[PDB]
């Protein structure tokens, strides 16, 4: 695949596997991934300090939240600007 | 003449990063916290560890248990104390695996426990760097369709 | 393939060859010279078969001399003589030199050195028999004896008292 | 033909039955294992990660055909080894409130 595009809007194949899910699947999830992610930075390091004996897993991975909901937003709105 | 690569060979960019990622970096920076956790944290508190007694020697008297069970705790518990003296057991502790930050006070030097810690920790991101770019099995990104893409929609590149 | 029943088996293997159950789910075939490999993989089984013996008849029986009477197959080598392990060494050395030419020409067929004192393979039917059963019975030695190495460092007891 | 939320238009649906017919095998055999969560904890951690080791290989494996799916040239879930399906929804129901 050729993934070159001109103009203001890429065209949803560069959102690979991704490519057919809807905008607002991922525009809902993005919020959600944010604010979920936020909480977890949030309960992990900002409420009390971290501690060796208070790493939860959980938090660490619902971490990674942050920036895959970048992702989703980014990829919202090629899907939003595409009609999809 | 029969082991000469091809020129496909040398220009399979995917899967010489996943490798060189995961394997080059990831594995050896593995494999080093694994010598100082075995060999060299042992000798800086006194204690003779080789090929002829690794086998037997725990690094953590806890062993694998904890890290099996999730309980990674158990090995940063007891550090080297600050009047530890390094090759012997006066002051020595028994954490294999710590974030101190700082100086060992007599040898003025980076702790050992926080050195393996660092080649674990960077050795898990390497590792999960390595499956970025797609090989034989369709996951995965090619690099010539990521250049081809970043292209700034304003055009002033 | 056969022994992956539901993936196919790689371009190289055919399932002409003498070993060949269509087993390469890695493809490894795809990229390596696979005539250095059949050689390899036999080289390796003979001395797997060797060594699998050599395991189990030295825990039992001993050559003469109390050097030589150590059951345990591990323990056995710091006590036997170095000059020993050198003339070994020597011969095992002279037999790759001899062997190398031919191991890298690719002339006359993977593992094969001409090596049938008593003529045993007259038939090629039979020696197609032997080719195939020799890559089996060393394919098994070489897990057995990985098994037995392995289980001794662990529990620190000879195969057949473990 | 089952599909509100619209998965099949979105992912291939040869992926989905991989992924169906492995639910409902794992379940099945737990809902027969559970019959047949202090056992996690009882039996040894060498055994355990003996479990893992073969879970892994085998799933390491289901990549290669799953590819082979994907491509055309197996059956979602053949390894060559309805009535699956549906006893197989059921137990995975039937699992999650054992659990
Ligand atoms: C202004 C900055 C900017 C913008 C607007 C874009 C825009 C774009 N990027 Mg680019 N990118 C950028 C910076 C940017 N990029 C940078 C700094 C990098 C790193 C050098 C990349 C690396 C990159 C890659 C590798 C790819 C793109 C792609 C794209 C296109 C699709 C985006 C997408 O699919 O989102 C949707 C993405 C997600 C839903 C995934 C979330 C993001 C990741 C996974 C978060 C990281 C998580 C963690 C570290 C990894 C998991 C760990 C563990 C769980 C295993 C889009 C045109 C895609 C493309 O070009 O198509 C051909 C593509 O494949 N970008
Ligand atoms: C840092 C920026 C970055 C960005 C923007 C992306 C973006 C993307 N990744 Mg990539 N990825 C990244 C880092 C990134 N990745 C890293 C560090 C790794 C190593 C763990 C991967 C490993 C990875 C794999 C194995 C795959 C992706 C895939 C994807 C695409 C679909 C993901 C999705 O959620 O759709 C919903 C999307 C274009 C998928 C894809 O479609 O690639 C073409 C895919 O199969 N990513
Ligand atoms: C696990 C798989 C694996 C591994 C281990 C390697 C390893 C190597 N390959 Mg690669 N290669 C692979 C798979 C692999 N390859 C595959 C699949 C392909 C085909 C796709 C290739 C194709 C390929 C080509 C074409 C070439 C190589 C080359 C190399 C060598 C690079 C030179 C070097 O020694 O860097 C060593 C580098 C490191 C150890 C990384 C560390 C350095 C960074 C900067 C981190 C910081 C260092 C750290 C602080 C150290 C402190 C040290 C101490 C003094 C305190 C290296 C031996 C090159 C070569 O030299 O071949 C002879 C070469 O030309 N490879
Ligand atoms: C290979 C990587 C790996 C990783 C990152 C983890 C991580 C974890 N394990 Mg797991 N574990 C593993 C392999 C791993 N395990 C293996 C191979 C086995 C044998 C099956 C187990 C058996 C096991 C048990 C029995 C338990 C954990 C638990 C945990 C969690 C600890 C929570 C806590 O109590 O504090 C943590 C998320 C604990 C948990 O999940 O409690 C909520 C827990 O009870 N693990
Ligand atoms: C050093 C040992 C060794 C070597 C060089 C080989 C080499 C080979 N095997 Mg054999 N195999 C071995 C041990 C070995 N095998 C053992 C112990 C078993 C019993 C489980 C088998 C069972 C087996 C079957 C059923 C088949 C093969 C086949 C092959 C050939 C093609 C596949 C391949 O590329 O493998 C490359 C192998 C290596 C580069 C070495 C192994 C490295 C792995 C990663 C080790 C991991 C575990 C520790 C190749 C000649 C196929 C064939 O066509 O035979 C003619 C075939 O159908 N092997
Ligand atoms: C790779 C194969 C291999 C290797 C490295 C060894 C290595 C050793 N053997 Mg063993 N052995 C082997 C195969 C092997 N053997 C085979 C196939 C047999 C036939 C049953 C034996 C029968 C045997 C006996 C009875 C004794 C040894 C003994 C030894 C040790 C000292 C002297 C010696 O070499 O006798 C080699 C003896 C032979 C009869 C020649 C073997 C035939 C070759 C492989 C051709 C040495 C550690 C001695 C020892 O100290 O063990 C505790 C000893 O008493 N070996
Ligand atoms: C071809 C002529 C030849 C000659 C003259 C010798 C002579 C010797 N061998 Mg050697 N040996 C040979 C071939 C030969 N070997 C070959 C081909 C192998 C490999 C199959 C060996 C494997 C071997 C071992 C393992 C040992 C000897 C040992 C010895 C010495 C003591 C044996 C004795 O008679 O009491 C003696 C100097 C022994 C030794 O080194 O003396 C302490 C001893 O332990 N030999
Ligand atoms: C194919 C060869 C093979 C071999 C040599 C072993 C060997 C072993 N297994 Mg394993 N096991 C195997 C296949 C194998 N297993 C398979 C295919 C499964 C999945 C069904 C298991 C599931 C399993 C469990 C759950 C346990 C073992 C355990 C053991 C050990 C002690 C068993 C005993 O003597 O009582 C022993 C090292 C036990 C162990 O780890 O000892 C502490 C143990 O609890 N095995
Ligand atoms: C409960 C009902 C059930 C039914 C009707 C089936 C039916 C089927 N299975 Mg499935 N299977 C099941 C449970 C079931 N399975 C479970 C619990 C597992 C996990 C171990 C599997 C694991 C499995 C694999 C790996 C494969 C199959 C395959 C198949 C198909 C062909 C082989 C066969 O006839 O064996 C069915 C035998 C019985 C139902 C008799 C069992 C009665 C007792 C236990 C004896 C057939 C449609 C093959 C297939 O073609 O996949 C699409 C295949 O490769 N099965
Ligand atoms: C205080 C305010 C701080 C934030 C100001 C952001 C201005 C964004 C201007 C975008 C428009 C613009 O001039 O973009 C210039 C360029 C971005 O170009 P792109 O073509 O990627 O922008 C396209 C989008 O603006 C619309 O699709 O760089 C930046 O925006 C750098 C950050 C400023």
């Amino acid at each position: 695949k050729d993934t070159f595009w001109t103009g203001k809007v890429p065209p949803s194949t560069v959102l690979g596997i991704g490519e057919k899910v809807p905008s607002a699947a991922y525009i809902i999830s993005s919020v959600v991934c944010l604010l979920v992610g936020s909480y977890c930075v949030y309960e992990s390091n900002l409420l009390s300090p971290l501690t060796v004996t208070t790493i939860n897993p959980l938090y660490v991975l619902g971490s990674l939240l942050v920036p895959y909901s970048w992702g989703l937003h980014v990829a919202g709105w090629i899907q939003l600007k595409n009609g999809k | 003449p029969k082991f000469k690569p091809s020129l496909a060979w040398f220009k399979n960019n995917e899967s010489r990063l996943n490798h060189h990622l995961a394997g080059l970096f990831g594995v050896s920076s593995l494999a080093w916290a694994g010598h100082l956790v075995h060999v060299a944290i042992p000798e800086a508190r006194g204690q003779h560890v080789g090929w002829d007694n690794f086998l037997s020697t725990k690094p953590h008297p806890a062993g694998l248990e904890p890290f099996f069970k999730g309980q990674w705790s158990v090995y940063a518990d007891g550090p080297d104390s600050m009047n530890h003296v390094f090759n012997t057991s006066e002051g020595a502790g028994k954490a294999i695996l710590t974030f101190l930050g700082g100086f060992h006070p007599q040898t003025k030097s980076l702790w050992l426990t926080d050195i393996a810690h660092h080649h674990l920790a960077i050795a898990v991101i390497f590792i999960i760097a390595g499956h970025m770019y797609r090989t034989n099995w369709s996951i995965g990104h090619s690099l010539k369709e990521i250049l081809d893409a970043h292209r700034a929609p304003g055009g002033r590149l | 393939s056969r022994a992956l029943p539901f993936l196919e088996a790689p371009k190289k293997l055919d399932g002409k060859i003498p070993g060949d159950a269509g087993f390469d789910p890695l493809y490894i075939s795809d990229n390596m010279n696979l005539d250095y490999l059949r050689a390899s993989e036999i080289k390796h089984c003979r001395v797997a078969m060797l060594a699998a013996l050599g395991y189990i008849t030295q825990e039992f029986f001993h050559l003469p001399g109390d050097v030589f009477n150590e059951k345990h197959a591990l323990a056995a080598i710091h006590k036997v003589p170095i000059e020993g392990w050198i003339q070994i060494i020597l011969f095992i050395s002279l037999v790759e030199i001899a062997t190398f030419r031919t191991t890298f020409s690719f002339d006359r067929e993977p593992g094969d050195f001409g090596f049938d004192p008593l003529g045993l393979a007259k038939s090629p039917q039979l020696r197609r028999r032997y080719q195939e059963s020799e890559i089996r019975n060393g394919r098994l030695a070489m897990i057995a004896v990985i098994g037995f190495i392995v289980q001794e460092l662990v529990t620190g007891k000879s195969v057949v008292e473990q | 033909g089952f599909d509100p939320l619209g998965f099949s238009t979105i992912i291939d649906l040869r992926y989905l039955r991989e992924s169906e017919l492995k639910h409902c095998r794992i379940a099945m055999l737990a809902v027969v294992g559970f019959i047949v969560m202090q056992a996690i904890g009882q039996v040894p951690i060498s055994g355990w990660i003996q479990i893992f080791l073969l879970v892994a290989i085998l799933e390491m494996i289901d990549i290669a055909a799953i590819k082979e799916t994907l491509q055309g040239n197996r059956e979602p879930g053949y390894f060559g080894f309805l009535s699956e399906l549906k006893n197989g929804r059921l137990a995975m129901i039937a699992s999650i409130a054992f659990m």
